């Protein structure tokens, strides 16, 4: 089963999709594969959560159900740098402008 | 045109609403003309009675929005399966639709958008449309 | 592979290309990134759900799902759909 994601970090956001059955760390691979960052250097959240190598997506909450490609599941990134890893921050999306008639 | 042939020969069909929509199944005339039939509501089927090589196409009861059957626009019966789906509709249409819906028709003037925009709403999904865009095909 | 889609608000969307050219206005911006001045984040979020939406579910025989828009953000969504062509 695929399941579609949107990996978060800062103002920064990846639309991928993967098989329910794949383990975070393979997650990890295509994050390096885009951002350039090995595995080694990133933590991937759910929520708050922060979810373990070798759990599958399943496992870790993604499932077709909850991951759809109209309304994706967020997974939470955050990066090292030196030697301590920063904290998770995702900044919000802007605000839309209040209704005008309904 | 685009109408039903008079084969007289029975052909039994089950109309499948896999479609969050409350459906509006149409029949066209000999004389080409679209005839409505009663309303099936959100994923509900209905076993009805026509004949071969008769014409139908399905819409929105409340919107005359677009739908397909069995993948095409137009369905025929054969020696049936009638599936009536939601298309992937353009973001846009999709976008025409969602405000439509939310928006008394005389004020779409007052809406804040090109004037192009303007005319895209009032332009109403409408079965003598289609038929002409199908027509040419 | 992927592109990047970046919004007024400077937020960074990254998309398959091959989603991305759902769009004929981007496919044309494109043949790397494409900044757009005037589409907002919340909007952009959306449309990036569309097109893999779209690439998901069409040539479907298995029911397809509605694509949902909450009325608040209808209105640019419209926009921003009608300059993209998609
Ligand atoms: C002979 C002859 C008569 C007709 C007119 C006719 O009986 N039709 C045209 C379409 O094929 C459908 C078919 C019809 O109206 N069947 C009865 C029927 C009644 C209710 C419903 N629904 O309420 O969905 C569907 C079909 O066509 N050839």
């Amino acid at each position: 089963m695929d399941v579609f994601l949107m990996i978060r970090r800062h103002k920064t956001t990846i639309f991928t999709d993967a098989k329910e059955s794949s383990t975070v760390f393979e997650l990890k691979r295509i994050v390096e594969g885009i951002l350039k960052r090995p595995p080694d250097e990133q933590r991937l959240y759910k929520d708050d959560q922060l979810l373990d190598d070798g759990k599958t997506l399943g496992e870790c909450g993604f499932t077709s159900q909850t991951a759809r490609p109209q309304a994706p599941a967020t997974v939470g990134l955050a990066f090292r740098a030196d030697d301590t890893f920063e904290a998770l921050c995702i900044e919000p999306f802007s605000s839309p402008p209040e209704l005008p008639d309904v | 045109v685009l109408r039903s042939v008079n084969s007289r020969e029975p052909s039994q069909v089950i109309f499948c609403n896999r479609s969050p929509r409350v459906v509006l199944p149409v029949w066209l005339n000999f004389d080409g003309e679209p005839q409505p039939y009663p309303t099936l509501p959100p994923g509900t089927g209905r076993r009805i009675h026509s004949y071969r090589g008769h014409l139908w196409l399905f819409r929105d009861a409340g919107t005359h929005d677009g739908l397909l059957v069995n993948q095409t626009e137009l369905f025929v019966p054969s020696l049936i399966f009638a599936n009536i789906t939601l298309p992937v509709y353009t973001l846009k249409e999709r976008c025409l639709q969602v405000v439509r819906s939310l928006v008394k028709p005389e004020n779409y003037r007052r809406l804040d958008i090109v004037r192009s925009l303007y005319e895209d709403l009032e332009d109403h999904p409408n079965v003598q449309k289609d038929l002409e865009r199908l027509t040419q095909e | 592979m992927y592109v990047k889609l970046i919004s007024s608000d400077g937020h960074e969307f990254i998309v398959k290309r091959e989603h991305a050219l759902t769009s004929g206005t981007i496919k044309a911006m494109l043949s790397n990134e494409v900044n757009f001045r005037e589409i907002p984040s919340h909007v952009l979020s959306k449309v990036c759900m569309y097109f893999t939406y779209k690439v998901r579910y069409t040539n479907s025989s298995t029911e397809i799902p509605e694509f949902p828009i909450a009325p608040e953000i209808a209105l640019e969504l419209l926009m921003a759909a009608n300059f993209l062509d998609c």
